[PDB]
């Protein structure tokens, strides 16, 4: 155990973690490389710098006080350890829809802001990395504030979750289920920027000097980064500054205790009282878990940056890349008809599980990738040009039955080939979840499998369908609609 | 309407 066997390790992972993309087709085996040599220093490390004597439960008191003395709703709730989401708020009287139960005044909140005004604030004015980046900034004011014993925010940090469900903490073994699918290159991305910026910052501690009256300067492990980086990830919100000009980020705390359920969001910042305010999403009698909506995010994204998986997420999608071929006869024509409508020549879409599965954007792209060039010179010339282009994201309007037939011909052979590209089928993936034991991170990554290939299946039957509408339409020569 | 919705755990670039 040595200071100098530590420094040799993060520097050869900062060396690692800084090589470009090796290509996908060895992302894995840099993933594991990357693995192998964290697990390494974290064997070779103390945990947590800090640690609590007391259970999580222990400090929700502590909580509660200090909320109540600067001016937060404390009554008609308690914290409860629900088994299905771990803790959150239970409604203590009926609360009714859209009443305001739950208030946080700013003064209570963890803020970029508050993180430049601390401890930490000479080395934020120097690092180019904290300045760029408010959520890793966010992560540090956590570590530094969870390392000051007399913090202001301790009473909120001490009743912090020790430990996640994001990608972070899986198991090797429990990512490799994701071998395949879209996802796993953001859970790639994030555990290589994570180690990344982790040794970054472990060698910028050490040689910068305002840095030297930070606790990190004594204690910075892998596993408190891994921990600051997912709170912040897990937890943070966007809310306007003081004078309302600009948004920041920030922690928000007991109303992030809420867990979260389908439905709209009813939560928003008050800038005249300076507090975040809670309306309730729906009837909560006495008894009930007070839920709310995170926000209109996919499994993907509630599995890698939330910590857990949606059942029946009815905003979920998955993303399809599309572009104008540079040596499409017609490219030139389709770009400039596309740039007039505000829509770039390559991009990534969604394919939604929702009706409609494709958006207004996605739609006037394949409108346009399929037009012939009597088509496409109708979109760029003449008096209705532009009313042409007006109405190529509303599928009441066709270019022609042909475009459409053609469109829809595309995607159920796109979203056929895609389905086609993953290790296994839909029902592998639920005999799997049927007959084996699984943990619950297991469960989230089989359930993201079988997830993007069930978007994928329902966008196939939807254009299969619509094709053979339009060639109805077509071949009956239905009057074409005129907007 | 909400002036300023909070988007629980809003999805940000670590990159
Ligand atoms: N519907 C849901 N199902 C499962 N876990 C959920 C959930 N809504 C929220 N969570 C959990 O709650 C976290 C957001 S913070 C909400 C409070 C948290 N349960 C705590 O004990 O501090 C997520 O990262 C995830 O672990």
């Amino acid at each position: 155990v040595s200071p100098k066997e530590i420094l040799n390790l993060t520097s050869e992972l900062l060396q690692k973690c800084s090589s470009p993309a090796p290509g996908p087709g060895k992302e894995w085996e840099e993933y594991v490389q990357i693995r192998t040599l964290v697990e390494k220093i974290r064997k070779k490390q103390k945990g947590l710098s800090v640690t609590f004597d007391g259970k999580r439960e222990d400090y929700f008191p502590d909580l509660m006080k200090w909320a109540s003395e600067n001016g937060a709703s404390v009554e008609g709730f308690e914290m409860v350890n629900f088994k299905e989401e771990g803790f959150g708020l239970r409604a203590t009287r009926d609360i009714k829809a859209e009443e305001l139960f739950l208030w946080v005044p700013r003064k209570l909140l963890m803020t970029v802001e508050s993180a430049k005004n601390s401890v930490l604030g000479p080395l934020y004015s120097q690092d180019r990395i904290l300045q760029a980046m408010g959520n890793i900034a966010l992560a540090f004011h956590l570590l530094c504030e969870r390392a000051s014993p007399n913090s202001f925010w301790q009473p909120y940090i001490q009743t912090l979750p020790s430990e996640y469900d994001t990608p972070l903490y899986f198991e090797e073994d429990e990512v490799r289920y994701l071998q395949s699918t879209q996802a796993i290159h953001d859970v790639f991305s994030q555990y290589k920027n994570t180690a990344r910026q982790y040794a970054y910052f472990y060698k910028v501690i050490q040689t910068h000097p305002h840095a030297n009256k930070l606790p990190l300067k004594d204690s910075f492990t892998y596993e408190d980064y891994r921990w600051a980086v997912s709170s912040v990830m897990t937890r943070q919100n966007q809310i306007p500054t003081e004078d309302g000009s600009r948004v920041t980020l920030a922690l928000i705390p007991l109303w992030d205790m809420c867990n979260h359920t389908n439905g709209l969001i009813t939560t928003g910042y008050n800038l005249e009282d300076d507090r975040c305010e809670c309306v309730a999403l729906q009837d909560f009698r006495a008894g009930e878990q007070i839920y709310i909506f995170y926000g209109t995010r996919s499994n993907a994204e509630f599995v890698i940056h939330s910590g857990f998986f949606f059942d029946n997420n009815s905003h979920d999608r998955v993303k399809i890349k599309l572009g104008v071929s540079k040596s499409d006869r017609l490219y030139a024509m389709k770009a400039e008809v596309l740039a007039r409508a505000g829509i770039p020549t390559s991009s990534v879409f969604a394919l939604h599980f929702t009706e409609p599965p494709i958006s207004a954007q996605l739609l006037a792209f394949l409108r346009v990738f399929c037009m012939t060039e009597e088509e496409l010179k109708e979109h760029l010339l003449g008096d209705s040009a532009i009313d042409r282009i007006f109405t190529l994201g509303n599928s009441e309007f066709p270019v022609s039955w042909d475009n459409e037939v053609k469109l829809w011909t595309f995607l159920e052979d796109r979203a056929s080939l895609l389905l086609k590209t993953y290790k296994t089928t839909i029902e592998e993936d639920k005999s799997v979840l049927k007959n084996h034991d699984l943990s619950v991170r297991a469960k989230m990554a089989i359930k993201l499998r079988l997830g993007e290939k069930e978007i994928l299946e329902k966008a196939v039957k939807s254009a299969a369908v619509n094709r053979e509408y339009y060639r109805q339409q077509m071949e009956e020569k239905a009057p074409l609609p005129k907007y | 309407t909400l002036k300023y919705p909070i988007e629980h755990g809003i999805v940000t670039n670590w990159d």
